[PDB]
C-alpha cells in the first residue's frame, strides 16, 4: 500500500479525491500552511521540516533574508482566482561569500523580482545578468548607490523562461565599483516549483514518506527524482535509484552522496545554511586560489599535449584525484569529448568523469585497469554515458563480479588482460619462429592437402606442446582443436600448415599466423591458469 | 561590519582577516587590483621580504613537498643535467627571478 | 539504585517535573531577525527612539 | 645472444662506441636486465623487436602497462623520436620518474627544466615565462596534491604573504599623523595580529 | 636497543626476499631449464609417434 502511495500519480482531476483518499476527514489542504502543524503530523523538528519547507512568507521585516535555504509561500494568483502554493531553492554561486549578505528571488504570480544586501558599499549601479556577459544576458538592474546592509528591489526581471524556471541561474551581480569596471559579484542557482495547495500537499506527502523510511536527504532525494524527470514525481525508476543507492552504500562504505552518483545521479550541489555542498567538497576545499564552478558551461581543452592548459582542468584534475593523461582517458571512455577535445563544464559532464574514477576507486583499480577491464566487458564500444539506466547498474555488478574473482583466483588484472585480449604484437617472435623450424622437416604438402583436422592435431601436437609448455602432448591436441574451432585469423588447422610449407612466401599472411599463434597461447596459458584437467578440456 | 550569525560561527583564520585588511588598504593607495598587486610584487626590490613571486614560491613548495633532498631528481641524472646550476638552487632556497 | 522498584520509582519523580515544567517552547525571533550594521545597532537614534 | 649479435648496437652507449667493457657499461648492462625481467613473458617478444627497429611508443607503453600519453610526451620532452636502443629507452623512462615523483606530466617537468637563469647579459641571456605562463604552471603543479597537502600549502602562503604585505606597508604608506615602525606597530594599530 | 633489534629482523626477512629471488632466476638461467625439457620431450614425443 505504501508503494501505492508512492507511485500514484497525481492529476488535477483526482487531486481532491487523492486528499480525501490519503488524510483524515477533519484534515484540510489549509493545514499544510503551518509549519508547526507538518511538524507534529509527521513526528519531526521543525528545523527538519524547514530541510523541505525553508522559510515560510508571514511578513517579515523588508531585509530579514528569506532562504533558509529554500523559501516558500501560498500565493492567490490574481489573474483570476486561483490559489498556488510555490517553492524556490538556492545554490550558491562563486564568490558568494565576500560581498552579498543574501540574493533572494521572490515570486508574485507570474513574475519575479530580486532583494539584495551587501557586505561592502560602492557607489555604483549593478546590473542582473543571466549569461556570460552575453548580448542577450541582461534580466534586470539594480539602482544604485548599492550601500552595504541596505535592502534593494529589482523591477521585475523579465528575459527568463518559465522552462528555464526549472534549473535557471537567475542570477549575476554585475556590480560596478567604478564608472568603467564590474565583476560578478556572486549569486545562486535558483528552481522554482508551483502547485495547487491540495497537489502541493500530496507531493509533500510523498516525499516524507519516502525520506523517512530510507533515510535520505530531502534534497538527496530531490537530486535522484531530477536525474529521471523534470516534474519531480516519484516512480519505479526514481524508487529502483534509492535501492541501488542503499545497497551500494552498504557494500562499497560509501556516504549517500558517493553512492549516489554510483546510482546514475550527478554530484549534489545542495548547501544547508551550516555544511558544505558535495561539489563544494570536492573541489573547493581549499579552492586552488579562486572556484572552480560548473555554473559555467563553458569549453575547456582536456587535450595533454595543449600548451598552457586552463585552471578549469587544473581544479578537475585534482578533484578527480588524476593527472592530465589519465582525465583524457576517462573523457574517451565516458565519450564526452567535444570538438578539439574539450568538454563542456556541466554536473551532467563532470559526474560522468567523476562516476569513472568511483568505479575504480570501490574496487581497487586504477583509472588505466578500470580503462583495460572495460575492453574486456560485453560493454565495450559503448561509452559509459551513452548507456541505459538499466545498463548502469549492470556494468557495475559486472565490475563487481570479476574484481572479486580475480582477488579469489590470486589472478592480477595485467595478468586476465594477456589472457583475453585480441590485441597482438604483430611481430613473428622466436618462440613462433622456433616453432616453424622445427615442424617443417617433420610436416609435407601432402598432410596439410589432406581432409583430416583430427588427424593433423595429432601430427602437431608434440611440437605445440614444446613451445608452449603444456604437460602432455594430448593437451596440446584439444587445444589445437579448440583453435580450430574458433578460426582466429580466417585460419584452419590446415591453414596454418599451409602457411608453415611456405619459403618466407609470406606477404601479410604472417598477419593470420602470428594472430593464429596469439590465440593458441592465450588459450594454453588459460588451462595452465585454471589449471584444468585433460579430462576436463 | 553585519552583525549575522554566519559572521559569528563560521570559523575562520586570524591571517585571512590580517591579510584582507591589509589588502584593502594597500589596493586603496596604489589604485590597482589584488592581482595586479601581486604582479607588481614580484618585481618590488625596495624591501627586505620583497620580491615576492607567489606563483613561482607555490611551485617551489609543491616540489619541496613531493620530494625534499631532491632524490628522485638526483636518481636521474638525464632530466637533472638538463638544468642550469642557479635554476637548482632556486628549488632548494627562495629566489625569485 | 538499580533495582527495578528504584528504577520505578526514579521514573515517578522525573515525569512528575516534566508535567510541572510543561512543553518547553521553540525558538520564535531568530529566523526573522534582520541582521543589522555595526554601527546601526550602535546608532544613537536606534537607543533613543 | 641479442646483444652480441648485433654488436651491442641494441644496448647502446652515450657518445661511446658500443661494446666496450668497463664499470659504466657494466652498469647499463644491469639496468638493462632489470628492464627486461620486469616486461614479463612479453619480454621475449618486446626483446626481438627492440633488436629489430620496430619497437614503438604504442607497443612500449602497453607492454610496461604505462599510459600511452606519458610515454608520447616523454619522448618528446626527451628529445628522442625513436626507440633504438636501450639508452633511448633509459632516458624515456627517467622523464616519466620524475613526473610521477612530482605528481604531474613530463611536459610540464620539461617547462620547470626550461627555466634558466643565465645573468640576462654579461653572457647571452636568461629564459624565463611570463607572469601568465608562470601562473599556468603554479596551477598544474598544485593540481597534484591532496586535499591535505593543499591546505598545508594554503597555510604557507598565508604566511608568507603577510610577512610581505606587512613590509610595504611600512615602507610605504604612513599615516595621517602615527608614525608606526615594526610589525607590533601595525598590530596596535590595525587591532589584529598579522605574526 | 629493542628498537634496534627489531629493525634488523626487518633488515633479515628483506634478505631472505632476495634470497628466493636469486634462487628462481638461477633455476630460469640453468642450462637444464624448463625450456630445454620442454623442447627434449616434445621433439621425442614426435619421434616417438
Amino acid at each position: 500500500e505504501l508503494y501505492n502511495i508512492l507511485t500514484e500519480e497525481i492529476t488535477e482531476k483526482n487531486a481532491d479525491a487523492l486528499f480525501a483518499q490519503n488524510f483524515s476527514e477533519n484534515i484540510t489542504p489549509e493545514n499544510f500552511a503551518s509549519q508547526s502543524w507538518i511538524a507534529k503530523y509527521y513526528g519531526l523538528e521543525l528545523s527538519e521540516v524547514q530541510k523541505y519547507l525553508g522559510m515560510l512568507q508571514n511578513g517579515y521585516s523588508d531585509s530579514t533574508s528569506a532562504y533558509v535555504d529554500n523559501i516558500s509561500t501560498g500565493l492567490v494568483v490574481n489573474n483570476e482566482s486561483k490559489l498556488e502554493a510555490y517553492k524556490i531553492t538556492r545554490v550558491k554561486t562563486d564568490d558568494y561569500d565576500k560581498n552579498i549578505n543574501y540574493f533572494d528571488l521572490m515570486y508574485e504570480g507570474n513574475n519575479q523580482f530580486f532583494i539584495r544586501a551587501n557586505f561592502k558599499v560602492s557607489r555604483e549601479f549593478g546590473a542582473t545578468l543571466r549569461k556570460n556577459a552575453g548580448p542577450s544576458g541582461i534580466v534586470g538592474s539594480l539602482s544604485g548607490p548599492l550601500i552595504a546592509n541596505t535592502n534593494f528591489k529589482s523591477n521585475y526581471l523579465s528575459n527568463i523562461s518559465d522552462s528555464e524556471y526549472k534549473n535557471g541561474v537567475k542570477i549575476y551581480a554585475y556590480r560596478y565599483t567604478s564608472s568603467t569596471s564590474a565583476t560578478n559579484q556572486g549569486g545562486g542557482i535558483f528552481t522554482f516549483e508551483s502547485y495547487p495547495l491540495t497537489i502541493f500537499a500530496l507531493k509533500l506527502n510523498k516525499a516524507i514518506r519516502l525520506c523517512l523510511t530510507s533515510g535520505l536527504s530531502p534534497n538527496e532525494l530531490q537530486t535522484i527524482v531530477r536525474s529521471d524527470n523534470a516534474q519531480g514525481i516519484i516512480n519505479d525508476s526514481v524508487l529502483t535509484k534509492v535501492f541501488y543507492t542503499l545497497f551500494y552504500s552498504h557494500r562499497y562504505a560509501l556516504s549517500f552522496d558517493d553512492a549516489q552518483v554510483l546510482n546514475g545521479s550527478v554530484i549534489n550541489q545542495y548547501a544547508d545554511d551550516d555544511s558544505v555542498s558535495h561539489f563544494n567538497r570536492l573541489f573547493n576545499t581549499p579552492p586552488l586560489k579562486g572556484k572552480i564552478f560548473e555554473a559555467d558551461g563553458n569549453t575547456v581543452s582536456i587535450d595533454p599535449d595543449e600548451e598552457q592548459s586552463t585552471f578549469a582542468r587544473s581544479a578537475l584534475m585534482r578533484g578527480l584525484g588524476v593527472n592530465s593523461g589519465e582525465l583524457y582517458q576517462l573523457g574517451k571512455l565516458a565519450g564526452v569529448l567535444d570538438a578539439q577535445n574539450t568538454i563542456t563544464l556541466s554536473v551532467f559532464v563532470i559526474s560522468s568523469l567523476y562516476r569513472l574514477t568511483l568505479l575504480a576507486r570501490v574496487h581497487q583499480l586504477t583509472v588505466n585497469e578500470l580503462c583495460m577491464l572495460y575492453g574486456l566487458s560485453p560493454f565495450n564500444g559503448k561509452t559509459t554515458a551513452s548507456l541505459s539506466s538499466g545498463e548502469l547498474p549492470r556494468l557495475v555488478i559486472w565490475l563487481y563480479q570479476v574484481t572479486q574473482w580475480l582477488t579469489e583466483a590470486e589472478i592480477t588484472t595485467e595478468a586476465i588482460w594477456l589472457l583475453c585480449t585480441p590485441e597482438f604484437s604483430g611481430n613473428i617472435s622466436p618462440e613462433i619462429s622456433n616453432l616453424l623450424n622445427n615442424l617443417r622437416p617433420s610436416i609435407s604438402e601432402d598432410m596439410a592437402q589432406s581432409h583430416n583436422r583430427e588427424l593433423q592435431a595429432e601430427i602437431l601436437a608434440p611440437f605445440i606442446a614444446a613451445t608452449l609448455h603444456l604437460a602432455s602432448p594430448d593437451m596440446a591436441r584439444y587445444i589445437l582443436l579448440w583453435t580450430d574451432n574458433l578460426r582466429p585469423g580466417g585460419l584452419d588447422i590446415a591453414g596454418f600448415m599451409t602457411l608453415v610449407l611456405k619459403e618466407s612466401l609470406n606477404a601479410n599472411e604472417t598477419t593470420q599466423l602470428v594472430q593464429f599463434c596469439h590465440v593458441m597461447a592465450q588459450l594454453s596459458l588459460s588451462v595452465q591458469t585454471l589449471r584444468l584437467s585433460e579430462a576436463e578440456l | 561590519l553585519t552583525l549575522s550569525q554566519s559572521n559569528m560561527d563560521t570559523e575562520i583564520s586570524t591571517l585571512t582577516l590580517s591579510n584582507e585588511l591589509l589588502l584593502e588598504h594597500i589596493t586603496r593607495k596604489t589604485g590597482g587590483d589584488s592581482d595586479a598587486l601581486m604582479e607588481s610584487l614580484s618585481t618590488y626590490r625596495q624591501a627586505i621580504d620583497t620580491p615576492y613571486h607567489q606563483p613561482y614560491e607555490t611551485i617551489r613548495q609543491v616540489i619541496m613537498t613531493h620530494d625534499s633532498t631532491l632524490s628522485a631528481l638526483s636518481r636521474n641524472p638525464e632530466v637533472m643535467g638538463q638544468a642550469e646550476g642557479a635554476s637548482l638552487l632556486a628549488i632548494l632556497a627562495n629566489i625569485s627571478p | 539504585e538499580l533495582t527495578r522498584d528504584a528504577l520505578n520509582e526514579a521514573k515517578m519523580w522525573y515525569v512528575r517535573t516534566l508535567e510541572l515544567l510543561g512543553d518547553e517552547p521553540e525558538d520564535y525571533g531568530s529566523q526573522q531577525w534582520a541582521a543589522p550594521s555595526l554601527s546601526g545597532a550602535a546608532s544613537q537614534t536606534v537607543q533613543a527612539a | 645472444s641479442v646483444l652480441v649479435i648485433s654488436g651491442f648496437a641494441v644496448l647502446g652507449a652515450k657518445n661511446q662506441p658500443a661494446g666496450q667493457h668497463n664499470i659504466d657499461t657494466l652498469f647499463s648492462l644491469y639496468r638493462f636486465h632489470q628492464w627486461i625481467n620486469g616486461l614479463g613473458n612479453p619480454g621475449s617478444d618486446t626483446l626481438d623487436m627492440l633488436r629489430q627497429q620496430t619497437l614503438t611508443a604504442d607497443r612500449l607503453a602497453s607492454v610496461m602497462g604505462l599510459d600511452i600519453s606519458m610515454v608520447t610526451q616523454a619522448m618528446v620532452s626527451a628529445g628522442v623520436n625513436q626507440l633504438q636502443c636501450w639508452q633511448d629507452i633509459n632516458t624515456v623512462l627517467q622523464w616519466i620518474d620524475v613526473a610521477s615523483a612530482l605528481h604531474t606530466m613530463p611536459s610540464v617537468i620539461r617547462t620547470l627544466v626550461n627555466i634558466r637563469y643565465v645573468t640576462a647579459l654579461n653572457k647571452a641571456e636568461s629564459n624565463l615565462p611570463s607572469w601568465d605562463e608562470w601562473q599556468t604552471l603554479a596551477e598544474n603543479m598544485e593540481a597534484g596534491l591532496s586535499t591535505q597537502q593543499a591546505q598545508t600549502l594554503a597555510d604557507y602562503t598565508a604566511e608568507r604573504l603577510s610577512s610581505v604585505l606587512c613590509n610595504w606597508f611600512l615602507a610605504n604608506i604612513q599615516p595621517e599623523g602615527v608614525s608606526l615602525h615594526s610589525r607590533d606597530d601595525l598590530y596596535s594599530y590595525f587591532l589584529i595580529d598579522n605574526q | 636497543i629493542r628498537r634496534e633489534a627489531a629493525q634488523m629482523q626487518v633488515e633479515y626477512q628483506e634478505t631472505q626476499q632476495a634470497h628466493t629471488q636469486a634462487q628462481l632466476e638461477l633455476l630460469q638461467r640453468k642450462f637444464t631449464n624448463k625450456a630445454l625439457y620442454s623442447w627434449m620431450r616434445g621433439k621425442l614425443s614426435a619421434i616417438y609417434y
